[PDB]
C-alpha cells in the first residue's frame, strides 16, 4: 500500500514515493503492477515533472512484466540518463530491443520510398551515436560498418 | 582407510562423463540438451544426497578438495594425464597421512583450476568447480565453523551467478546445465541464508536473478526461482501474492516434473490460504496425483498432513488411515482426531480438540481452519440433512442440530440458497420448510456437453502423443 | 527539536483546515524527512515516532471528518509503519483498534482474501486478547453463522473509538443484504417479516424499496414478482448451437490425427 | 532424502473411524432399540 500514499496531487509526494521505488521495487513488484494506470496519470501529467522517472519505473515494472513494446514506448520517455548507462542486464537489453526496433525502423523505412516514415523519436539514437563511438575509437570499424549494414543507409 | 578409496572412486566417475563427458557434451552439442551428463551429474547429486558426500568425514579429514581441485588445464591430449595425476593422488589417503584442507583452504583452491592456467572457455567447468567441491559443505549446519563457509561458499556462488550471466559475451546455453546446478543450489541458498534469518537482499539477488532467466534463457530458471520467491513470500508474512495475481507467466515446459508437482502444491497453499476450495482442492488433488514415488518418507507426509486441509473445510473429508505412516500416527495424533471432531456434530469435542492440541494447530499455523470449521460443521449438516429429506421442517433439522430458534434455521436455510447446496424454500408463516429435493433434474444431454471437455481434453491428449512422438 | 509539529495535540477539532494547516506542518515533515526510506539511527526516528502518533491522530481526524481517501491513506501510513525495517519501535497506542478499523471498514466494504491476510499479519494476538480485533472477527463468524441480531448485541458497546460510522456503514451492510436476500428462493413474506428481517418498523425506505426495485407490495403481502425467476428457457432450443460446437470441434478434429 | 535403513522397505473413511468410534455400539439394532418399547 505504498501507492495509496499518493491522494496528494502534487508531484513532491510523488518524489518520496519515487524515493521508495529506487529502494524496494524489487519486493514490491507485485505492488508497482497494480499502480501501472496510477504511473499512466504521471506519465500523462505534464505538471508531473519527474514523468522521465515514471517511464523509467514504467520500463522496470514492464520490464519484469514482459511488457517490451510499452518497455520501448517508456523506454523512449525515460529522459536523456536512458543510453549512459552501462547495466549488464536492463538497458543493454532493452536498448538493444529499442536498436532493434531501431534497425527494423530502418529496414522498414528503407522500404519505405520518399519519407513518410516513423520519424526519430527524442531519445533515440545515444548510444548509436555513443556505443558508436566506443566502437570507432576501438579502431575496430566492423562493427562501425556493422551498424552501416544494420540501416541499409 | 578402506572406505575412502569409495569416494575416490565415486568422485573420479562423477568429473569424468561430468568434466570431460558433460564438457565434450558441451563444446558443440545441445540442440536442445545433449547433455545427458548433466542430469547424469544431478543423479549424482542424488547420489551425494543419499550417499554421505565426499569427505565429511570419511575416516580421515579432507582429502578430495585439495586433491582434484587442481590440473585440468584443458590442453594437449596429455590431459588424460592429468585425470591420471587425479587417480594416482589416492595413495595420501591410503598410505600417507590425510590432513585438513577444506572449508579454510578452499579459498584459493576454487581460484587453482583457473590459475593453473585460462582453463577452458564453458563456465560449466567453473560452476562444476565451484559446486562439485561445496555442495558436499552445505549439509553439516552444526552452526559452528560450517554456516559462514557455506555463507562465503555461496558467495562464491553468487560469483558463479556473476561468473553465469556474464560468461560467453552472450546466450551459449550453459544455464541448461547451470540452471540445472542453480536450481538446487538456489534452493541450498535459500536454506542456509534461511537458517538464521530472514533474507532480505537475497531477495533481490533472487529478483534479478529471476530478471537474467526472463527470455535469453528462459530454461530451468523461471520455475525454480519462482518456487524460492514463493517460499520467500510463504515462510514470510502475505503481502506479495497479488504477483501471480497479476504476473502469472508460471508456466515452463515442465521438465522437472516434480518441480511443477510441488510448485503447483505451493500455490495450491497460496489459493486455499487466499480463499478457495475447488480450485484449491483440485491443485491439492492434480499435485497429489503428481506426487512422484514413495522414495522419500515424510517429505509427502507432512506435505500431505497439510494438503487435505481445504477439504478438511469442505466437510466432505475421509480419514486418513492408508496415507498414514505408523511414524507419522504419533504426529496425526492431533489430527486423526481432529478428522474424527470434524465429521462428529460435536461443539464441546469442536473446542475440545481445539482446546487440546491448539499449539499443534499452531504448527500447522494455518488458523483459517478454525474460523471457518464450525462454518463446516453446520455446512456438513444442512449437506447431509438436505441432501436427504425433500420437505423436512427447520423445526426438525434446528433443535436436532441445537439452533433452539426458527429465525437463525430461516438463516441457515437463507444463506444455503445463497451457497446454492438446495431450492429449499420455506412455508413462510413461522419458518417450517417447504422444500424438495431435485431428481428428474436432466440425465442425457448434459453428460454429451461434458463428453466435448471429456474428448477434447482427450484430443487434447492425442496431440500430446503427436509431439510425444516427436521427440527420438 | 521542531516543537510545532504538535500544535494541534489534545483538541483535535478547533478547524477543519487548523488540522489542514497540521497539513501544511505534516508536509514539511514530508519534504524534510520522509520515514520510509529513512534506514537506521533512530533518533532521526523519534520525531518519527512522534509522527506515527500524530497520524494515528490524522486517522481520526479522517474517520473524524468521514474522508475515505484520507482514512485509507493515512490508514496506508499506519500499515508502513509498522513494515518500516526498524520494526523495534516504542508501543503504538492505536495499535489495537487501527487494525480493526480497516478491518471493520473491510467489514464494511465486503472483503474476501483481505480479510484472511489480516488473519495472516498478527494471528496470535487475536484470541488472547485484543477485543478491537477479537470482537470484529468472532463477530465476523458469528455474521456468517447466521445472526443478524448478533450485530445489535454486538452495538451494546461498539463505539470503540468512533466505530459508529463503521456499523452505520455495517448496518448499510444489512440492509442491502436484505436487498439481495428478501426473497431470494422465498414463497413471500408478510410485514412481519419486515419487522423482523427489516427494522425501524415502516420508513419510506423500506417504502423505497417496495419502489426500487421493481417489487410487488401486496396487501399486507410481498412478492419479488409473479414469478420471481423471470420465465427460464433461455433458449427452447439447445441444438444449434451445439452443431456450431460440431463446426469448429470437427475442424479440430480434422489438421490433426 | 531417504538416508535411513528403510529402502528394503468422502467416501466411506471420515465414516470408517467415526464406524470404528462405534465398534461395539448399537448403530443399528432394530429389535434391540426399537422392541424395548413394549416389552414393558
Amino acid at each position: 500500500g505504498i501507492i495509496s500514499l499518493l491522494d496528494e496531487d502534487e508531484p513532491q509526494l510523488k518524489e518520496f514515493a519515487l524515493h521508495k521505488l529506487n529502494a524496494v521495487v524489487n519486493d514490491f513488484w507485485a505492488e508497482i503492477s497494480e499502480s501501472v494506470d496510477k504511473i499512466e496519470v504521471l506519465y500523462e501529467d505534464e505538471g508531473f515533472r519527474s514523468r522521465q522517472f515514471a517511464a523509467l519505473v514504467a520500463s522496470k515494472v514492464f520490464y519484469h512484466l514482459g511488457a517490451f513494446e510499452e518497455s520501448l514506448n517508456y523506454a523512449l520517455g525515460a529522459g536523456d540518463l536512458f543510453n549512459v548507462n552501462d547495466n549488464s542486464e536492463y538497458v543493454e537489453t532493452i536498448i538493444a530491443k529499442c536498436i532493434d526496433h531501431y534497425t527494423k525502423q530502418c529496414v522498414e523505412n528503407a522500404d519505405l520510398p520518399e519519407g513518410e516514415k516513423k520519424p526519430i523519436d527524442q531519445r533515440l539514437e545515444g548510444i548509436v551515436n555513443k556505443m558508436f563511438q566506443r566502437c570507432l575509437d576501438d579502431h575496430k570499424y566492423k562493427q562501425a560498418i556493422g551498424i552501416a549494414l544494420e540501416t541499409r543507409r | 582407510p578402506p572406505p575412502p578409496p569409495a569416494p575416490q572412486d565415486v568422485e573420479m566417475k562423477e568429473e569424468a562423463a561430468t568434466g570431460g563427458g558433460s564438457t565434450g557434451e558441451a563444446d558443440g552439442k545441445t540442440a536442445a540438451a545433449a547433455a545427458e551428463h548433466s542430469q547424469r551429474e544431478l543423479d549424482t547429486v542424488t547420489l551425494e544426497d543419499i550417499k554421505e558426500h565426499v569427505k565429511q568425514l570419511e575416516k580421515a579429514v579432507s582429502g578430495k578438495e585439495p586433491r582434484f581441485v587442481l590440473r585440468a588445464l584443458r590442453m594437449l591430449p596429455s590431459t588424460s594425464r592429468r585425470l591420471n595425476h587425479y587417480v594416482l593422488y589416492k595413495a595420501v589417503q591410503g598410505f600417507f597421512t590425510s590432513n585438513n584442507a577444506t572449508r579454510d583452504f578452499l579459498l584459493p583452491f576454487l581460484e587453482e583450476p583457473m590459475d593453473t592456467e585460462a582453463d577452458l572457455q564453458f563456465r560449466p567447468r567453473t560452476g562444476k568447480a565451484a559446486s562439485t567441491p561445496l555442495l558436499p559443505e552445505v549439509e553439516a549446519y552444526l552452526q559452528l565453523l560450517v554456516v559462514i563457509f557455506m555463507m562465503n561458499s555461496k558467495r562464491y556462488k553468487e560469483a558463479q551467478k556473476i561468473s553465469d550471466d556474464l560468461m560467453q559475451k552472450i546466450s551459449t546455453q550453459n544455464r541448461r546445465a547451470l540452471d540445472l546446478v542453480a536450481a538446487k543450489c538456489y534452493y541450498y541458498h535459500a536454506r542456509v541464508y534461511e537458517f538464521l534469518d530472514k533474507l532480505d537482499v537475497v531477495r533481490s539477488f533472487l529478483h534479478a536473478r529471476l530478471r537474467t532467466a526472463t527470455l535469453r534463457h528462459d530454461a530451468d530458471g523461471q520455475a525454480t526461482l519462482l518456487n524460492l520467491l514463493l517460499r520467500n513470500y510463504l515462510h514470510y508474512s502475505l503481502y506479495d501474492q497479488a504477483e501471480k495475481l497479476v504476473s502469472k507467466s508460471v508456466f515452463p515446459e515442465q521438465a522437472n516434473n516434480n518441480e511443477w508437482a510441488r510448485y503447483l502444491y505451493y500455490t495450491g497453499r497460496i489459493k486455499a490460504i487466499q480463499l478457495e476450495y475447488s480450485e484449491a482442492r483440485r491443485t491439492m488433488t492434480n499435485a497429489l496425483r503428481k506426487a512422484p514415488q514413495h522414495t522419500a518418507v515424510g517429505f509427502k507426509q507432512t506435505v500431505h498432513k497439510l494438503l487435505i486441509v481445504v477439504e478438511l473445510l469442505l466437510g466432505e473429508i475421509p480419514d486418513r488411515l492408508q496415507f498414514r505412516q505408523p511414524s507419522l500416527k504419533r504426529s496425526l495424533m492431533p489430527y486423526f482426531l481432529l478428522t474424527q471432531a470434524v465429521r462428529t456434530g460435536n461443539l464441546a469435542k469442536f473446542n475440545q480438540v481445539l482446546d487440546q492440541f491448539g499449539e499443534k494447530f499452531q504448527a500447522d499455523g494455518t488458523y483459517t481452519l478454525i474460523i471457518r470449521l464450525r462454518h463446516n460443521v453446520i455446512k456438513t449438516g444442512v449437506r447431509m440433512i438436505s441432501l436427504s429429506y425433500s420437505r423436512i421442517s427447520l423445526a426438525d433439522i434446528a433443535q436436532k442440530l441445537q439452533l433452539d430458534s426458527p429465525e437463525d434455521a430461516e438463516f441457515i436455510v437463507a444463506k444455503a440458497i445463497r451457497d446454492g447446496v438446495i431450492e429449499a424454500s420455506i412455508n413462510h408463516e413461522k419458518g417450517y420448510v417447504q422444500s424438495k429435493e431435485m431428481i428428474d433434474i436432466y440425465s442425457t444431454r448434459e453428460p454429451q456437453l461434458a463428453f466435448h471437455q471429456r474428448i477434447s481434453f482427450c484430443l487434447d491428449i492425442h496431440n500430446m502423443s503427436v509431439k510425444a512422438m516427436r521427440f527420438p | 527539536m521542531y516543537e510545532q509539529l504538535k500544535g494541534e495535540w489534545n483538541r483535535k477539532s478547533p478547524n477543519l483546515s487548523k488540522c489542514g494547516e497540521e497539513l501544511g506542518r505534516l508536509k514539511l515533515v514530508l519534504l524534510e524527512l520522509n520515514f520510509l526510506p529513512t534506514t537506521g539511527t533512530k533518533l532521526t526516528k523519534q520525531q518519527l515516532i512522534l509522527a506515527r502518533d500524530i497520524l494515528e491522530i490524522g486517522a481520526q481526524w479522517s474517520i473524524l471528518r468521514k474522508d475515505i481517501p484520507s482514512f485509507e491513506r493515512y490508514m496506508a501510513q499506519l500499515k508502513c509503519y509498522y513494515f518500516d525495517y526498524k520494526e523495534q519501535l516504542p508501543e503504538s497506542a492505536y495499535m489495537h483498534q487501527l487494525l480493526g478499523l480497516n478491518l471493520l471498514f473491510l467489514l464494511s466494504q465486503n472483503r474476501v482474501a483481505e480479510f484472511h491476510t489480516e488473519l495472516e499479519r498478527l494471528p496470535a494476538k487475536d484470541i488472547q486478547t485484543n477485543v478491537y480485533i477479537k470482537h470484529p472477527v468472532s463477530l465476523e463468524q458469528y455474521l456468517m453463522e447466521g445472526s443478524y441480531n448478533k450485530v445489535f448485541l454486538a452495538k451494546g458497546n461498539i463505539p470503540a473509538e468512533s466505530y459508529t460510522f463503521f456499523i452505520d456503514i455495517l448496518l448499510d451492510t444489512i440492509r442491502d443484504e436484505i436487498a439481495g436476500c428478501i426473497e431470494k428462493a422465498y414463497e413471500k413474506i408478510l410485514f412481519t417479516e419486515a419487522t423482523r428481517i427489516l427494522f425501524f418498523n415502516t420508513p419510506k425506505k423500506m417504502t423505497d424499496y417496495a419502489k426500487k426495485r421493481g417489487w410487488v407490495l401486496g396487501p399486507n403481502n410481498y412478492y419479488s414478482f409473479a414469478s420471481q425467476q423471470q420465465k427460464p428457457e433461455d433458449t427452447t432450443i439447445p441444438s444449434t448451437e451445439l452443431a456450431k460446437q460440431v463446426i469448429e470441434y470437427a475442424r479440430q478434429l480434422e489438421m490433426i490425427v | 532424502m531417504s538416508e535411513k535403513k528403510q529402502p528394503v522397505d468422502e467416501d466411506n473413511w471420515d465414516d470408517d473411524n467415526v464406524e470404528d468410534d462405534f465398534s461395539n455400539q448399537l448403530r443399528a439394532e432394530l429389535e434391540k432399540h426399537g422392541y424395548k418399547m413394549e416389552t414393558s
